[PDB]
């Protein structure tokens, strides 16, 4: 696949496995991932300092939803503007 | 003749990157953390560990029980004291992985348990990073596809 | 493929050569020189089989003298005289140097150094049966001897005792 | 024809079938296993590692198998080894309740 594109909007095929996913699915999931991820970071690090005996694996895993939400909102915009 | 690699082998960018990230960097870093935990750190606390006895000598009394039970904080308990005399048991700890920061007071150098943990942590990141590119199983990225798509839509690039 | 009957075998493995069950899920054969790999497998087969036989026998039976009376195989290494080991090494060395040309020529057939003293493989059809069975016993011996060695390291007991 | 949400349009149905039949088979063996929490702890860690070490390899080979399915050289869930599917779906809902 040639992924080169012109104009203002990429053509959905840049999303790979997620090319057929609807715009609303991406947009809602991006908000959820950002809020849950932000909460994990807050609970882990900001609500009381992190200690050697207070590392929750779920909060560490959950923190990865913050960068993931970025990707989801870019994909959401791409689908929105492509009509999907 | 029968072992000269083809030009196609030399231009297999995705496979080379996967192996160099996960293997050459990642696994090498993991093996070095192994050396430190099994040999360097015991030797620093006055204990001989070599090829002769290393199969029978646990790096930590608890063994790998805490590891498989996810009780990883056990490996941080009991660091070398600030009065530890390097290459002796006087003031020595049991911890194999730590995040103390700064210097051992006697040797004026970074703690060995910090160095072991550094190498273990980056090994994980490197091994994960080396699953990015597409080889023989359809998952992963093409380098050509990433590059062709990176044009700022405003046209300044 | 046969060994993995849901997957397809790689292109190199057609099912003609001895030892071919189409077992190469990683598709190593696509990149690797197969002729040499076959020679390498057969070599590991033959070393493992001698090693497997050696392990079980020198537990029971022994060469005369106190030096060669160690039931544990891995404990026997340090007891046996160095000059004894040098002669075995020099012997193995001479064989490997003699055979080196053939190995990298790829003229003769993998594992074939023209060694049939007694003339057991007279017929080509018998040779085929023997060649497959060499690999089969060899593959089995390769696992077994690694089984034996690891077991000794773990337990500290000779194969029969444990 | 039961796909309200529409995953078969998003993701390939062959892949979803492989996932379905896998859940079905794991769940049923568990349902039978439950009948025939403490055992998670009681069993030695060495034994548990061997279970993981065999599920891995089988799952690594399943990646190569999924390739054949998605290329169209293999039936979804065939390892050369409706009743399966119906009983499987029931066992999956049952297995949650037991856990
Ligand atoms: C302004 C900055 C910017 C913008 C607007 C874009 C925009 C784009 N990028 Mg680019 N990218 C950028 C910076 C940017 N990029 C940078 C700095 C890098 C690293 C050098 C990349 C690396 C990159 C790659 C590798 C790819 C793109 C792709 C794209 C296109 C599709 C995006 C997508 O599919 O999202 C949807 C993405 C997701 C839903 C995934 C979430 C993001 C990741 C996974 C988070 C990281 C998680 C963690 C570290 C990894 C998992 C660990 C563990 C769980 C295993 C889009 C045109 C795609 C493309 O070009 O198609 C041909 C593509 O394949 N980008
Ligand atoms: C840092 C930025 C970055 C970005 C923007 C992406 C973006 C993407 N990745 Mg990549 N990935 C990344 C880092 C990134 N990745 C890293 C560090 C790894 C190593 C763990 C991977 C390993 C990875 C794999 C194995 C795959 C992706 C895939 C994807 C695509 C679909 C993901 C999705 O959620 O759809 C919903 C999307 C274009 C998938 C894809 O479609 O690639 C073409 C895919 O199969 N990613
Ligand atoms: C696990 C798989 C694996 C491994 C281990 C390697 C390893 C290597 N390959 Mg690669 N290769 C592979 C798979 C692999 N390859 C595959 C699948 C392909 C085909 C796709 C290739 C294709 C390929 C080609 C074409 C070439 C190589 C080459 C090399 C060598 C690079 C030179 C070197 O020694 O860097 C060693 C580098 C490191 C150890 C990384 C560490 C360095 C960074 C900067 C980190 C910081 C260092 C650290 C602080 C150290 C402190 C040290 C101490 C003094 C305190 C290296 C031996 C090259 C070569 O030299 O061949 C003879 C070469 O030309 N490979
Ligand atoms: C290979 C990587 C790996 C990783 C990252 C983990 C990580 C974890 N394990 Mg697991 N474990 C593993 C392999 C791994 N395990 C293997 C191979 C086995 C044998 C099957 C187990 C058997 C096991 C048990 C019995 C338990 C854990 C538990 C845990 C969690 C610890 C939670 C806690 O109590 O504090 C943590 C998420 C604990 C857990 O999940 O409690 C909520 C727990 O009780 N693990
Ligand atoms: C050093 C040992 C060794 C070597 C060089 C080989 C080499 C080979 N095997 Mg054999 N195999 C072996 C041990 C070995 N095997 C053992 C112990 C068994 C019993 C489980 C088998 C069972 C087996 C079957 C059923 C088949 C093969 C086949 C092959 C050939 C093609 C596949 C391949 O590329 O493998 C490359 C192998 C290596 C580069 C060495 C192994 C490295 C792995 C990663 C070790 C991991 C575990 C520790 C190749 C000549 C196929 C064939 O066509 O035979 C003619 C075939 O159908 N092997
Ligand atoms: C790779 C194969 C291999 C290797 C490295 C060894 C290595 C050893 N053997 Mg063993 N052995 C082997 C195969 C092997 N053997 C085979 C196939 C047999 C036939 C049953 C024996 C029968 C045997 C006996 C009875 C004794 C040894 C003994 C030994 C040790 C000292 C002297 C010696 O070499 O006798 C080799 C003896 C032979 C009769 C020649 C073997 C035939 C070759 C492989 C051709 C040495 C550690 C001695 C020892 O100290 O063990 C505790 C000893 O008493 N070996
Ligand atoms: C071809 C002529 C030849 C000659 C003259 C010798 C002579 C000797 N061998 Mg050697 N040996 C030979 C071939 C030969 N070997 C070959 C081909 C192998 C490999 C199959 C060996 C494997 C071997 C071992 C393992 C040992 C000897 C040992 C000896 C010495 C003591 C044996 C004795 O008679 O009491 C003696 C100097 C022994 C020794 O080194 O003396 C302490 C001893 O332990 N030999
Ligand atoms: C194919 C060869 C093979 C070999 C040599 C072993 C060997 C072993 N197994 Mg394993 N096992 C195997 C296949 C094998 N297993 C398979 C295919 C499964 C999945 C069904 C298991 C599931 C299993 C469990 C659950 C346990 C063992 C355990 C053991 C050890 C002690 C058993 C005993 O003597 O009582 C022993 C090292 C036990 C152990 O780890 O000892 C502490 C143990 O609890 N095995
Ligand atoms: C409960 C009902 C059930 C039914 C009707 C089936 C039916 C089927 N299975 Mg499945 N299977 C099941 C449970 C079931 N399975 C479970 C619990 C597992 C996990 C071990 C599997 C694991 C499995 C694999 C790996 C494979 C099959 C395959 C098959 C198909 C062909 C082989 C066969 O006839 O064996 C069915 C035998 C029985 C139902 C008799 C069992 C009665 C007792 C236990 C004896 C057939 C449609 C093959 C297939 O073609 O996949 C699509 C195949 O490769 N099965
Ligand atoms: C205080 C305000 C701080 C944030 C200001 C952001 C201005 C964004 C301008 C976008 C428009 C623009 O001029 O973009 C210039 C360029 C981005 O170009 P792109 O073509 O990627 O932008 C396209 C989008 O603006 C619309 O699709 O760089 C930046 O935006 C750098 C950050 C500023």
């Amino acid at each position: 696949k040639d992924t080169f594109w012109t104009g203002k909007v990429p053509p959905s095929t840049v999303l790979g496995i997620g090319e057929k996913v609807p715009s609303a699915a991406y947009i809602i999931s991006s908000v959820v991932c950002l809020l849950v991820g932000s909460y994990c970071v807050y609970e882990s690090n900001l609500l009381s300092p992190l200690t050697v005996t207070t590392i929750n694996p779920l909060y560490v895993l959950g923190s990865l939803l913050v960068p993931y939400s970025w990707g989801l909102h870019v994909a959401g915009w791409i689908q929105l503007k492509n009509g999907k | 003749p029968k072992f000269k690699p083809s030009l196609a082998w030399f231009k297999n960018n995705e496979s080379r990157l996967n192996h160099h990230l996960a293997g050459l960097f990642g696994v090498s870093s993991l093996a070095w953390a192994g050396h430190l935990v099994h040999v360097a750190i015991p030797e620093a606390r006055g204990q001989h560990v070599g090829w002769d006895n290393f199969l029978s000598t646990k790096p930590h009394p608890a063994g790998l029980e805490p590891f498989f039970k996810g009780q990883w904080s056990v490996y941080a308990d009991g660091p070398d004291s600030m009065n530890h005399v390097f290459n002796t048991s006087e003031g020595a700890g049991k911890a194999i992985l730590t995040f103390l920061g700064g210097f051992h007071p006697q040797t004026k150098s970074l703690w060995l348990t910090d160095i072991a943990h550094h190498h273990l942590a980056i090994a994980v990141i490197f091994i994960i990073a080396g699953h990015m590119y597409r080889t023989n199983w359809s998952i992963g990225h093409s380098l050509k596809e990433i590059l062709d798509a990176h044009r700022a839509p405003g046209g300044r690039l | 493929s046969r060994a993995l009957p849901f997957l397809e075998a790689p292109k190199k493995l057609d099912g003609k050569i001895p030892g071919d069950a189409g077992f190469d899920p990683l598709y190593i054969s696509d990149n690797m020189n197969l002729d040499y790999l076959r020679a390498s497998e057969i070599k590991h087969c033959r070393v493992a089989m001698l090693a497997a036989l050696g392990y079980i026998t020198q537990e029971f039976f022994h060469l005369p003298g106190d030096v060669f009376n160690e039931k544990h195989a891995l404990a026997a290494i340090h007891k046996v005289p160095i000059e004894g080991w040098i002669q075995i090494i020099l012997f193995i060395s001479l064989v490997e140097i003699a055979t080196f040309r053939t190995t990298f020529s790829f003229d003769r057939e993998p594992g074939d150094f023209g060694f049939d003293p007694l003339g057991l493989a007279k017929s080509p059809q018998l040779r085929r049966r023997y060649q497959e069975s060499e690999i089969r016993n060899g593959r089995l011996a390769m696992i077994a001897v690694i089984g034996f060695i690891v077991q000794e390291l773990v337990t500290g007991k000779s194969v029969v005792e444990q | 024809g039961f796909d309200p949400l529409g995953f078969s349009t998003i993701i390939d149905l062959r892949y979803l079938r492989e996932s379905e039949l896998k859940h079905c088979r794991i769940a049923m063996l568990a349902v039978v296993g439950f009948i025939v929490m403490q055992a998670i702890g009681q069993v030695p860690i060495s034994g548990w590692i061997q279970i993981f070490l065999l599920v891995a390899i089988l799952e690594m080979i399943d990646i190569a198998a999924i390739k054949e399915t998605l290329q169209g050289n293999r039936e979804p869930g065939y390892f050369g080894f409706l009743s399966e599917l119906k009983n499987g779906r029931l066992a999956m809902i049952a297995s949650i309740a037991f856990m």
